[PDB]
RNA sequence: GAGUGCGUGCAAUAAGUUUGCUUUUCUGUUAUAAGUAAGUAGACAUAUAGGUUUAGAUGUUAUAAUAGGAUCCUUCGUAUG
RNA sequence: GUCCAAAUACUUGACACAUGCUAAUCGAACGUUUAAUUUUGGCUCUUAAUUAAAAGUGGUGUACAGGUGAGUAUAAUAUUUUUUCGCUUAACUUAAAGUGAAGGCAAAUCCUUCAUAUUGCAAAAGGAUAUCUAUAUCCGCUUUAAGAGGAUGAGAAAAGUUUCAGAGAUAGGUAGUUGUUAAGGUCAUGGCUUAACAAGCCAAUAAUUCUCUUAGUCGAAGCUGAAAAGGCUGAUCGACCACAUUGGGAAUGAAAAAAUCC
């Protein structure tokens, strides 16, 4: 079963991802088929903007992750959130506004 | 899970040798395990048996069990079963249905389909209904199912009989009452009842046993006889319980039965065709049998209703009770003397006793 | 369609020297040239290679100058075949059987392929006409038993 | 699915899950398909360009 | 932001709430002081007032939650609970003159099915009817024909913890071989001394 | 003189296991035999009855042939000498 | 020898191991077992159920992850490029059709078997939730056609690549083995298989075989040189191989790829 995940990697207290296409059965961060991206879950912030607004650098291969989506790759529930926001998937969860 | 079945108590020496018979060759191999009840059956292990038989320790005393022919040496179930339902003469020996009928129904043998309509005859009229409606409660060990629409039929007409046996009385009359319900709730709730051969009979009459027009009318009957003694205080929140139930019974019948349509108008023409499936009900003797105590109940429920001020169901009842009548008639005509129907017709309806 | 004809390409051609001949049937030793490169010291070495070539005619003698060309699979050993003499040993060339020229070679692959097929049909058909010949015969013996017990029956309802 | 080139509803909440999901890798599949071929075409025209 | 749900009749208040979820968190039931501070303690908070360990505080939080969005375990839909025991009942239908449909209501305790209106004749789900005059359910006890209780009790919507027996997979033929041994060591004790 | 986690020969050998002028047994087809046990069809009759009788197309039972799988025996075979 | 962060941490005895843990999960597959609760018959016993627990049966997973370097001395049905291909009964993705009948165990989605499934051989399993004053759904099961994946077939053809430890001995090796004819098999090729003939084929400087010694292999992975197809190592990282006290083995399964099993 391929599958569109991450692979923990960085230092103690500075985590770092990769979006990777692997086997669904073989270690984390074991060398996968593709890497399709990097993430990193600390948010940032502009050098130059004292507005306090923070985000998030995510690099993707849109291309090659909806070619993965298609043939029938799994992704877990990290990627799958972040491939909703990009607007390849509906979101899994929602906020209960009742 | 059950106990052994046994037959400890035969006041006949005929009935020991049919129920001996059976245990020993059609019962007891059922409860060896699947291998041992092969070897039995089996030639080539005919010298090993002879030597060390098997062996089933059964309270504590061993059962040896020999080589069997299978086709010299085997009884015919049918047959023995006929014999010792022929000679029970005593409570004490129709015990030994329960058992009986168990030990068949472990043997997977297929009995003939009008056995149940039978045993419920000879059964109920010796005085033993309870025995009967004991296995058709306990139908997950004894595999009494009320899968017939004789059967259904038959039985239902001994839980009136009882009650009619004694004019009617309350504390009678209420048990029957009790019984006929645990009857038409086993039928739509419990699915031991169901098999192939019903759904095929509840194809030919359109109504299902629990909704049968002719199994209805047992029900407004104890009913319509509750109601008619009384319509003491408790007495009184009793009584006045049981016209609900018979003003919400018969409104419920005259919506089943169509209007101007007997007992042999009121099913499919195709029902009244195969002997397997209600053609009983075309010989006069048998239509007089259950005829009898229906046609009763239309009669006594359409007069309470009417009394009460309900002009559409002392027509409606009464337009049943007219056909149910004329029809009635002709089989008094056709039956021939000293018959069982000819008989009751003239007890119950006639009440010439 | 069903026909699957050979590659029919055209590989190199080497030149090189019957080694053995007529110790098998249609079958030659050629030595032809080579040269691999040394990667430690940086040289090149003669790798000469023999191989055993295919004669169909039978048409080469020892110590022959003939040209091979691979790709052409006859046996388990057999990937070369003759296209042409160069320069003959013995005798001269019009004095040998001729050398078959790849097409005709070719053409009998795809011929006698093609006759091994015709011959597969014909046992898969043969095979099954005559397995539903016993498959129908069943079916007679079984259904003039079961017709004249069903006719009975019906003949009793009239 | 043959319900929908039909043009009928979605019978409960988890078929129109599946229709959603089914379309999802429907689209991705396609621009997928296509993006990666106008890489390769894109990348073997500067190699063949740079080569001659 | 932190929205308190109104409490319900079968979840009147906080020690019935912990007593419900189960995983022994009835013994914080005096932490706290109002139904409005359970819904309204953060995490930071809870870890002072003692709410431990981490899994039985993170279970809190979880329920907490389901609480808010309305999604109670069984029998938290019930409308009519007295001291924290409801009584189901069994409303007949007729479908059509050969039919009959039967739904498991919750009604009061003295009040027939049919005396009760549609408003107040609620329908519980998880339970349904089997036969006639049967109601099938989790916690479904009997009371007598076609009534049946459903009490309050420790762990009813606990999301039960999955347990090892004799240890599990790896130290199953050792965990009996050694208890197998403490047996016959015992009865040489008994019998054989 | 002492040891040897070494190779090898011969004998022996558990698990497992090849072959066939081994031996039992199960199952599936094919052709028969029977219809008493079972099970499936048809005929006739009785009536508080549900009996008598016949039948093999589907099952069941038996035999033969044939196919295959499990047994046993044979062969090979750790330990061991 | 004051503090902080990251990273690394039995290199030797694959030596022996106290104790707790590293693989479990599904009650919407299945009944048993006692507990109370409620109902039958009899007059405490005895029926039929509900509920909750505790062991199990079945499904999937323990073929992944994690650990170690004892054994192991290599060119091999190894490997790269291009052309041409084949196989795939589990899981993933899309769709279609079919989901009937008995028997065994206490019961079953367990086991055995049957009907039906283009011709004729060849399948399946049921469970669950709503609606109304039987219908429609949910999760599965069997088959079929595809995509992806793959540990896949000796795939094949053409041209290449592979620094193969140290020392010593050994000149023969190969018996479908080499070739031809014919036939079968194969998508195709190939003694792959068979019959009949021929005596070949590989090697000659060690092909082949044997003994001893040592060792897990590899990478700009680590250290090092200005550099060499550099040298050394083979920790942490990734890939591959092997092993799970030592030795001898098989089955299951789509596939041994187990800390399983004998
Ligand atoms: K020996
Ligand atoms: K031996
Ligand atoms: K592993
Ligand atoms: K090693
Ligand atoms: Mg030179
Ligand atoms: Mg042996
Ligand atoms: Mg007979
Ligand atoms: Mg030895
Ligand atoms: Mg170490
Ligand atoms: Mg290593
Ligand atoms: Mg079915
Ligand atoms: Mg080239
Ligand atoms: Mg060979
Ligand atoms: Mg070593």
């Amino acid at each position: 079963v391929l599958k569109l995940r991450l692979a923990r990697f960085g230092r103690t207290n500075a985590p770092f991802y990769n979006i990777v296409v692997a086997h669904a059965r073989t270690a984390r961060n074991s060398k996968p088929l593709e890497v399709i991206g990097t993430y990193d879950p600390v948010p940032k912030k502009d050098t130059y903007d004292t507005t306090g607004k923070l985000h998030k650098d995510i690099k993707l291969d849109v291309t090659r992750a909806k070619y993965w989506i298609g043939v029938g790759a799994q992704p877990t529930d990290t990627v799958w959130r972040l491939l909703s926001l990009v607007g390849i998937l509906d979101p899994k969860y929602k906020k209960p506004q009742p | 899970t059950y106990p052994v079945v046994s037959f400890n108590k035969t006041s006949s020496p005929e009935l020991k040798e049919a129920l001996e018979t059976l245990r020993e060759k059609v019962i007891l191999p059922t409860y060896l395990p699947p291998e041992l009840r092969q070897k039995i059956f089996n030639k080539k292990y005919e010298k090993e048996l002879a030597h060390d038989p098997v062996t089933i320790q059964i309270d504590g005393q061993p059962q040896r069990f020999s080589y069997i022919n299978m086709l010299t040496d085997m009884p015919n179930t049918p047959k023995n079963i006929r014999a010792a339902l022929l000679s029970m003469k005593n409570g004490g020996d129709f015990a030994n249905l329960s058992g009986l009928l168990e030990g068949m129904h472990r043997a997977n043998r297929k009995l003939p389909y009008w056995l149940s309509a039978q045993i419920v005859r000879k059964a109920c009229k010796a005085g033993h209904l309870q025995l009967i409606l004991n296995m058709v409660r306990d139908v997950k060990r004894t595999g009494f199912t009320l899968e017939r629409h004789e059967t259904v039929n038959e039985l239902l007409f001994w839980i009136q009989r009882f009650a009619w046996k004694s004019d009617y009385s309350e504390p009678e009359t209420r048990k029957a009452l009790r019984e006929v319900q645990e009857i038409l709730d086993a039928l739509e709730g419990d699915e031991r009842h169901m098999s192939k051969d019903r759904k095929r009979q509840q194809a030919l009459t359109r109504f299902p046993y629990h909704r049968d027009p002719q199994f209805l009318a047992a029900r407004l009957n104890l009913t319509a006889e509750l109601a008619a003694r009384r319509a003491t205080s408790e007495q009184q929140l009793n009584s006045a319980n049981d016209v609900k139930n018979l003003v919400k019974y018969a409104e419920q019948l005259v919506r089943l039965w169509p209007a101007d349509k007997a007992l042999l108008d009121m099913y499919t023409d195709e029902a009244y065709v195969a002997r397997v499936d209600l053609r009983y009900l075309i010989k006069p003797q048998v239509h007089l049998r259950y005829a009898s105590f229906t046609l009763q109940a239309l009669k006594n429920a359409a007069k309470i209703v009417g009394q009460l001020g309900h002009g559409p169901l002392a027509a409606q009842l009464i337009n049943r009770a007219a056909a149910v009548e004329a029809e009635s008639q002709l089989a008094y005509a056709k039956v021939d003397d000293g018959m069982a129907g000819q008989k009751i017709y003239e007890m119950v309806v006639g009440g010439k006793k | 369609a069903a026909a699957t004809k050979v590659s029919r390409k055209m590989f190199r051609e080497l030149h090189g020297v019957v080694v053995t001949s007529g110790l098998i049937d249609k079958t030659v030793k050629v030595r032809v040239g080579g040269q691999k490169f040394n990667k430690f010291l940086q040289k090149h070495f003669d790798d000469p290679k023999q191989y055993l070539v295919h004669d169909p005619n039978n048409s080469l003698r020892a110590g022959d100058v003939v040209a091979i060309m691979p790709g052409f699979i006859t046996s388990k050993s057999k990937r070369h075949v003759v296209k042409h003499i160069i320069a003959p040993a013995g005798t001269p060339i019009e004095e040998r059987p001729p050398i078959p020229s790849l097409d005709e070679l070719w053409d009998a692959k795809d011929a006698a392929k093609a006759a091994k097929k015709e011959r597969k049909v014909l046992r898969e058909k043969m095979q099954a006409a005559e397995e539903a010949i016993e498959l129908a015969e069943r079916m007679a013996r079984h259904a003039v038993r079961e017709i004249a017990m069903r006719e009975k029956i019906i003949s009793l309802q009239k | 699915s043959a319900a929908e080139l039909a043009g009928l509803p979605p019978k409960s909440k988890q078929e129109s899950w599946r229709r959603k999901m089914a379309e999802a890798r429907r689209q991705s599949l396609e621009a997928g398909l296509q993006g990666l071929w106008q890489r390769k075409v894109k990348r073997d025209q500067k190699q063949a360009k740079e080569s001659k | 932001l932190p929205l308190i749900p109104k409490p319900t009749p079968f979840v009147p208040d906080v020690p019935t709430f912990l007593t419900l979820i189960g995983r022994d968190l009835k013994q914080h039931a005096d932490k706290f002081p109002t139904w409005e501070a359970l819904f309204t303690l953060t995490t930071d908070q809870l870890r002072e007032l003692g709410v431990e360990p981490p899994r039985a505080r993170r279970y809190l939080l979880r329920w907490r939650q389901r609480f808010r969005e309305g999604k109670f375990g069984i029998g938290g839909d019930l409308k009519h609970v007295e001291n924290g025991v409801a009584y189901l009942k069994i409303h007949e239908k007729e479908a059509s003159p050969t039919r009959t449909s039967r739904r498991v209501v919750n009604v009061p305790a003295n009040q027939h099915v049919e005396e009760v209106s549609e408003g107040e004749r609620v329908k519980v789900k998880g339970y349904k009817v089997k036969g006639v005059s049967t109601i099938v359910g989790p916690y479904a006890l009997p009371v007598q024909k076609g009534v049946a209780k459903l009490a309050v009790t420790e762990g009813m919507w606990e999301d039960k913890r999955g347990h090892k027996v004799d240890g599990g997979e790896r130290r199953r033929a050792e965990v009996r071989f050694k208890r197998g041994v403490a047996e016959r060591k015992a009865l040489r004790e008994k019998m054989g001394f």
